[PDB]
This record gives C-alpha cells, structure tokens and sequence, in this order.
C-alpha cells in the first residue's frame, strides 16, 4: 500500500520516447519524437498493494546535467535500460552509476533491464559491428556484472514482443518486499 | 475536423515530492478546479489552496494571462496567497533575523501582481 517515488534512466538514443508513447497509448511506434521530459502517474496493484509507479523520463543533454542530478539524490528506485552487446555503454555504466549509487544510498532498490536485444534478427546492425572488427559480449562477462553491482537477481524483458515487462515489475517489487539484509 | 482539445496532459510538482498527473481544464471556474484537485488528491480545505507557475515568472494562474499554460511544462503547486500574506504578517515581527530578511526578499519578489497586492 505504501505508494514509492521512482527515476527512470537510461542511456542515450535506446527508445525511451517509444516505451512512453507504448506506455501512453499502447501503440509502437517506430517514428522518433524528441521529448523534453515526462511523467506518468500509474495506479497497478500487485499482491494485494497499491503502489503508484511515478514514472520520470530523463535526458543525457549536457545542458540539463542539474535538472537530471537534482532528482538522483534520497531516490529509491531507478529503472536503468541499457544496450546489452554495447562494450561503450558498459563502461560509461561503470564510470558513472554503480560507483556513485553505491557510494551515496548502500539500500536504495534498483531495477536494471537490458535492451536493444532483438537487432539480432537484422543482419544491417550485424554488418556494421562486424566492419568495426568488435564481438558480442560473452554471457559470463555479462553475469559477472549482474552479480556485482549488488542486484538480487537480473531479469530481462522485450519491450517489441511485449515479454515479460509486467513480470519484471512484480518481480522487482517483491524483490523490494524483501531485500538482501 | 480537429481532434478534441478538451484532454490535456501537465504535472503538479512539489517540494521534495514527485508530481502526479491529473488534466485540467480552463473553461471551468478555479472553484471548480479546486474543488475537482481536491477530490482526486482527498485533501480538505480547499480554500487553503491555490496554483501557480514554476517557470521563470513564478506568478500564479490569473483570469487574463491564463493562456501561456502549455503541455509538458513544469508546475509545482504552493500555498495559497491568503496563507503566504499571513505568515510573511507574522515573521514580520519575528525574533529571527534570518526570516525576516528571506521572508522581506520573497514578499519584494512576488509583488509583481495586481490582484494578489
């Protein structure tokens, strides 16, 4: 019943237009819409409590770095997407959040999915990472730094299949319920 | 033939907490957009609230300069004038220094409206 304030990140260019426009309307649109910034208040019940998911949508434009560094501080909970095979996202990843979320809240839930998974099936993106001589990452790599930035359990979702996205909300908020010690 | 405008989508900030999202319309009188915020957020005392812009004029809603509210912009509600203009009465005489000089800064930059003065 306890209704919980939530901060939804990610890196730049990976859909977050689309997700709040399929969020918004259940639609899937392809065409890209610059957007500023958003907030949507939803009513979802799960396990008999109701709390109410305060979306933000967030920019990675320079300008607004205290607009963006205003909100970070006392949050608790984060929804991060990030591309998976994507080696620079990894490191700014590394560089940026995990340090700093770990430094500043030790016990702040966060709930981390990966994106830009189903570009496998279009051999165009396959050809221009393989013109740069770069490899997928290995699954071990991947699980290693699941484990390592203090997540209970990662879980992944398809937002263009529409797999799994309201089971990985569940599953955060009873990973919420009951956290490690 | 247009699409309906009677739907319109704007956040309600406040200090320290997230905003929530509800649509308001204009046409109707502030009493009833006050008493229809009330409902929806189960607040008492609807005469202890009031709206306002958080852009860079921070002035509050008027019947003549309405119009420049906009979809997705940032608002963040206040405390009514009535509530403002009595305790900026009674730090007036406070025994703090400190409040008075905020309180006689926030009453020399919010008294740029008419009505309100």
């Amino acid at each position: 019943m306890q209704s919980i304030k939530c901060v939804v990140v990610g890196d730049g260019a990976v859909g977050k237009t689309c997700l709040l426009i399929c969020y918004t309307t259940n639609a899937f649109p392809k065409e890209y819409i610059p957007t500023v910034f958003d907030n949507y208040s939803a009513q979802s019940a799960v396990d008999g409590r109701t709390v109410n998911l305060n979306l933000w949508d967030t920019a990675g434009l320079e300008e607004y770095d205290r607009l963006r560094t205003l909100s970070y501080p006392q949050t608790n909970v984060f929804v991060i997407c990030f591309s998976i095979a994507s080696p620079p996202s990894y490191e700014n990843v590394r560089h940026k959040w995990h340090p700093e979320v770990c430094h500043h809240c030790p016990d702040v839930p966060i709930l981390l999915v990966g994106t830009k998974k189903d570009l496998r099936a279009q051999p165009d993106t396959l050809r221009r990472l393989k013109e740069q001589g770069q490899a997928p990452i290995t699954p071990q790599q991947g699980q290693a730094l699941a484990k390592q930035i203090h997540a209970v359990r990662y879980l992944e979702c398809s937002a263009l299949q529409q797999d799994g996205v309201k089971e990985v909300f569940a599953e955060a908020v009873r990973a919420v319920l009951n956290p490690t010690p | 033939m247009p699409p309906p405008a009677d739907i319109v989508k704007v956040a309600i900030e406040w200090p320290g907490a997230y905003p929530k999202l509800m649509e308001i319309d204009q046409k109707k009188p502030l009493s009833a957009i006050i008493k229809e915020v009330c409902d929806g957020w189960s607040l008492a005392n609807h005469e202890y609230f009031a709206l306002q812009h958080a852009d860079s004029s921070n002035f509050y809603i008027t019947e003549k300069n309405r119009n420049e509210i906009k979809n997705g912009t940032i608002l963040r509600l206040t405390t009514s004038p009535a509530q403002n203009a009595q305790q900026l009465h009674e730090r007036i005489q406070s025994s703090s220094m400190d409040a008075k000089l905020e309180a006689l800064k926030d009453l020399a930059s919010l008294s740029r409206d008419v009505t309100f003065a």
